[PDB]
């Protein structure tokens, strides 16, 4: 699991060493987040509002149909047995006609809303299946599709009529200011980082990664040359370490 | 004036504009960091270089053709301005939705003035004109007709509401992906890379 | 209605004047303007916290009839404050209410100005592992309605009368069956992504990560995890 | 007519509930589309974007 | 172009001299279909000299 978590860190652009230096911290943070979710589910109510809302909508539709079953619809009585036992075949036939028209209209209306709700639930289920496929069976690069931040993974759980996704994600924090430059001028040549960012703490220049502060000395291994210092806007003069001269000398 | 009212939206135009302005400011100043948490300042040239790296172009191309890229972007924005100012029917979807809702409302209003088999379509004439029994049966006919019309209007309104909800979900997905970050999906956020 | 002086010009042969909807607008010259009417809504914070409520008259300028005027109408019974808070009870047109009852303008969010400048960046030096709960409905309760029994209720004459009304009952039954099988298919496609039922190893050594609270528990309450048990106990059927 | 309609049934309540649900749905769509970010950002006074 | 072989990026024409730094070796050249003969620059020999 540590190697898988390191792979997922690589997915969000964070190297493995960041994880392996702070594996215990990451595990503790994950456990604390799980405990916080536990506490929220135990104490805070209405956390399953969508499922409660759809269940209440279905129950309200059923109750409305039941109540509408007890309507006169312009007839003498709302119950069919009394009309059958009280009226002659012609008048009883007319009353039954009125009652059937009313009840059929009500049933058609209920079926129409049931079909609309079924279409909405089908759309929601398709979204849930897409989330399960793209976040539980793999790492999703889509922004805010499976949580706020850089998505790491997701865990599925059942619910009486739904699915609960626990999205584990990476959030940057404890940010610091730095001075940057598009490229570095050395020996009349412009050097751009392979991957990362050029930063300065005030006196010295380093190269690191965008999503984490891991300063490293400027080297020809992590930089590439693509011309001179006359076209890049914002060039900054600095030396570039060559890890070959000390070995030769 | 016949029981039909238009409820004002909760979010007014000014607050929606403020949302869009805040999103644009976050995108220009930070790019995609503000969508994943706290906003992080970036000179927006290195952010554009990062986007070029994402699409598969090295940062040197942008750092050598920044002036050309900026000029092309400004020209494209000006072209969009000219198209929105001169060319009409550029907002056909919103106009179609508005006309659809207006046509539904007008159709309901016109249906409000139908005989439905009655002597007259004016209820007050029937009430001040006729004695309780057959006036009541005529009112019943009018009620059946008007209830049928209002029910079918509500049904089509629900269908259009479902369509609008699907469109809004698509728009929210686009805002989350195209605006708050860089999307690798082909043709999801415009033709090309 | 209300009789008003009319600026409209009527020809000598004209007696009534109708606007759109073919309804009477002017009568010989006086314009007919229906007197003030509209909807009435009640804003309450819940019977538990208090019994105080506010009354909202929408599309009505209640100067004719703690009064506050808004684009959504007018509110009575709630004080208007010049501050801004998160919207608790949405009234409309940017106006919300909360709990005495206070009516205010919804605050869009915290206002900050990022320190943008060239050759300057902000880089994080730490990380947070955040787990967010997201709930998606997968299916709803499957219901079947017997149209003949619902409409009639064990009556042969009603059944004969319904028989020659057409095959509406068959259409409704087919629609309900389609809805039920659609719910079943939705549940299957959501929860049957994998064709193999994998089992966790008896030893749980995941580098310090602890999943015993999301894995099935030894108590075996229908073989549901602790979080799943909480989720099931939170919804009342 | 009001007495006759209340004798007819209770369709009006269902219709009003459907309309209210549609309005709340529209408000939800607007909120989810436009209120994704919880913090309002202001562009700096200096317009230096390269 | 007509005679000389370079290595570039997929979405832009930025030719560069073929070098062991931007190329990787995997097996012999008797299996790859369509391989061509060309020299590969080693940026260590001039440094030694
Ligand atoms: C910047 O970092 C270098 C090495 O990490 C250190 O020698 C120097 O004192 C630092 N300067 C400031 C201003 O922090
Ligand atoms: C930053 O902007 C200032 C003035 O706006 C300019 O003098 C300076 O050269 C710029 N630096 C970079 C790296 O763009
Ligand atoms: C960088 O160095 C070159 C030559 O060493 C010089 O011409 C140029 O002015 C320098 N630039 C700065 C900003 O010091
Ligand atoms: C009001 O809600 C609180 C929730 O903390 C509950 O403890 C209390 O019993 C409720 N009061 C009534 C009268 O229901
Ligand atoms: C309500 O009427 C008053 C005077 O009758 C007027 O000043 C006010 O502007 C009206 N309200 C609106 C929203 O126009
Ligand atoms: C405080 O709110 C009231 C609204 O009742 C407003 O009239 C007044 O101007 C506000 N005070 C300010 C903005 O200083
Ligand atoms: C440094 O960063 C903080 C936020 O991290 C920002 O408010 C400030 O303007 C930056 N610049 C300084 C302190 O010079
Ligand atoms: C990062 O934050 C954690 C707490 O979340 C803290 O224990 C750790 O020391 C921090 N690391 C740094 C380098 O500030
Ligand atoms: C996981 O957490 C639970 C409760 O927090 C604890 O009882 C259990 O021992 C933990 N597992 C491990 C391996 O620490
Ligand atoms: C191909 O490019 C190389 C290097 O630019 C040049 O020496 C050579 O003459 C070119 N050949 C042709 C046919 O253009
Ligand atoms: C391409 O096809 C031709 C035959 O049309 C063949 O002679 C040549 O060797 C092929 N080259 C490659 C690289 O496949
Ligand atoms: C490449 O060179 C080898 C020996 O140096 C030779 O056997 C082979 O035929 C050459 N390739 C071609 C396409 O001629």
């Amino acid at each position: 699991f540590a190697m898988q978590m390191a792979y997922r860190f690589n997915g969000i652009g964070v190297t493995q060493n960041v994880l392996y230096e702070n594996q215990k911290l990451i595990a503790n943070q994950f456990n604390s987040a799980i405990g916080k979710i536990q506490d929220s589910l135990s104490s805070t109510a209405s956390a399953l509002g969508k499922l409660q809302d759809v269940v209440n909508q279905n129950a309200q539709a059923l109750n409305t149909l039941v109540k509408q079953l007890s309507s006169n619809f312009g007839a003498i009585s709302s119950v069919l047995n009394d009309i059958l036992s009280r009226l002659d075949p012609p008048e009883a036939e007319v009353q039954i006609d009125r009652l059937i028209t009313g009840r059929l209209q009500s049933l058609q209306t209920y079926v129409t809303q049931q079909l609309i709700r079924a279409a909405e639930i089908r759309a929601s289920a398709n979204l849930a299946a897409t989330k399960m496929s793209e976040c539980v069976l793999g790492q999703s690069k889509r922004v805010d599709f499976c949580g706020k931040g850089y998505h790491l993974m997701s865990f599925p759980q059942s619910a009486p009529h739904g699915v609960v996704f626990l999205h584990v994600t990476y959030v940057p924090a404890q940010e610091k200011n730095f001075t940057t430059a598009p490229a570095i001028c050395h020996d009349g040549k412009a050097h751009f980082p392979r991957e990362g960012v050029f930063v300065s703490n005030g006196t010295h220049w380093f190269v690191t990664q965008r999503n984490f502060y891991e300063p490293q000395i400027i080297t020809t291994d992590n930089t590439f040359v693509s011309g001179n210092c006359d076209v890049v806007i914002g060039i900054v003069n600095n030396t570039v370490y060559d890890p070959l001269q000390p070995e030769l000398d | 004036f016949n029981g039909l009212t238009v409820l004002p939206p909760l979010l007014t135009d000014e607050m929606i504009a403020q949302y869009t302005s805040a999103l644009l400011a976050g995108t220009i100043t930070s790019g995609w960091t503000f969508g994943a948490g706290a906003a992080l300042q970036i000179p927006f040239a290195m952010q554009m270089a990062y986007r070029f790296n994402g699409i598969g172009v090295t940062q040197n191309v942008l750092y050598e053709n920044q002036k050309l890229i900026a000029n092309q972007f400004n020209s494209a924005i000006g072209k969009i301005q000219d198209s929105l100012s001169s060319t009409a029917s550029a907002l056909g979807k919103l106009q179609d939705v508005v006309n659809q809702n207006a046509q539904a409302l007008n159709t309901l209003v016109k249906q409000l003035s139908s005989n439905f088999g009655a002597i007259s379509s004016v209820l007050n004439d029937i009430l001040s004109r006729l004695d309780p029994p057959e006036a009541e049966v005529q009112i019943d006919r009018l009620i059946t007709g008007r209830l049928q019309s209002l029910q079918t209007y509500v049904t089509q309104q629900l269908i259009r509401a479902a369509e609008i909800r699907a469109s809004a979900n698509l728009a929210a997905t686009k805002m989350s992906e195209c605006v708050l970050g860089q999307s690798k999906r082909v043709d999801f956020c415009g033709k090309g890379y | 209605g209300v009789l008003t002086e009319s600026n409209k010009k009527f020809l000598p042969f004209q007696q009534f004047g109708r606007d759109i909807a073919d309804t009477t607008d002017a009568v010989r010259i006086l314009d007919i303007t229906p007197c003030s009417f509209g909807g009435v809504s009640v804003i309450t914070p819940g019977t538990n916290t208090s019994n105080q409520v506010a009354v909202l008259y929408q599309d009505v300028n209640c100067t004719e009839v703690n009064v506050f005027q808004t684009r959504a109408g007018c509110l009575i019974g709630a004080e208007h404050v010049n501050n801004s808070y998160e919207c608790d009870i949405p009234i409309g047109a940017g106006i919300c209410a909360s709990y005495s009852i206070i009516a205010y303008t919804m605050s869009l969010g915290a206002e900050n100005s990022v320190a943008y400048s060239n050759n300057s960046i902000a880089i994080p030096t730490n990380f947070t592992i955040s787990v967010t709960t997201e709930i998606l409905p997968v299916s709803m309760t499957k219901t079947s309605v017997d149209c003949t029994m619902y409409i009639c209720g064990d009556s042969t004459e009603c059944s004969n009368l319904l028989l020659q009304y057409g095959s509406f009952c068959t259409q409704l039954n087919r629609a309900l069956t389609g809805i039920a099988v659609e719910q079943d298919k939705n549940t299957q496609e959501v929860f049957a992504q994998v064709k193999q039922i994998y089992k966790t190893p008896p030893i749980k050594d995941f580098g310090g990560f602890n999943f015993s609270q999301i894995l099935p528990d030894p108590s075996k309450p229908s073989k549901r995890s602790f979080i799943e048990d909480l989720l099931f106990n939170k919804v009342t059927l």
